[PDB]
């Protein structure tokens, strides 16, 4: 028998949302290569997100005065980031 | 709201384990193997095996992403390394 799409749909939701929860639990506490608009680039230590992924709680931010300890980065500010596991 | 963003998660899902080429915000540009894509985001995540030996995992923002791609199905000895991980 057909399953409802809707029933199909919500359970791949399931899946691809535990990878991606997974991908980032893996990206805790390693230095991460932020993309941002305006042609930037910054590097900080990842510790977490929000689950609505709005914002990335980073430890070590690098800047042109020196480290700075914590900080949030806005993910509407980001294009892409990357790591090496 | 985009392409990107609106595609279903039966869509999203068939990337996984395929090579693939972004174009993003700002003339950004990622090639790479699709481990998943976050559903509540739509962040595509991609996999690197780069040149010197080592791997890299990237995140591109769903509201950055403009288009993409198939470039590569993939065989069953990149699915096996893509499946072993985390």
């Amino acid at each position: 028998a057909q399953e409802s799409l809707e029933s199909q749909e919500q359970r791949a939701r399931a899946a691809l949302r535990e990878r991606y929860l997974r991908s980032l639990l893996a990206m805790v506490g390693h230095q991460v290569s932020f993309t941002l608009h305006e042609g930037v680039r910054v590097a900080a230590h990842f510790g977490a997100t929000d689950l609505d992924v709005a914002n990335f709680y980073v430890s070590q931010l690098q800047t042109p005065i020196g480290v700075q300890a914590e900080a949030l980065l806005r993910c509407s500010d980001i294009i892409s980031y990357t790591f090496k596991p | 709201m985009s392409e990107w963003m609106k595609k279903g998660p039966l869509e999203w899902q068939d990337y996984i384990y395929k090579e693939v080429r972004v174009t993003a915000s700002e003339k950004n540009e990622y090639k790479g193997w699709v481990l998943t894509t976050d559903p509540v985001s739509a962040n595509i995540v991609l996999v690197n095996f780069l040149e010197d030996g080592s791997m890299s995992v990237t995140g591109i923002m769903g509201h950055a992403v403009q288009t993409v791609e198939t470039m590569n199905e993939g065989d069953h000895r990149v699915r096996e390394k893509l499946m072993h991980l985390f």
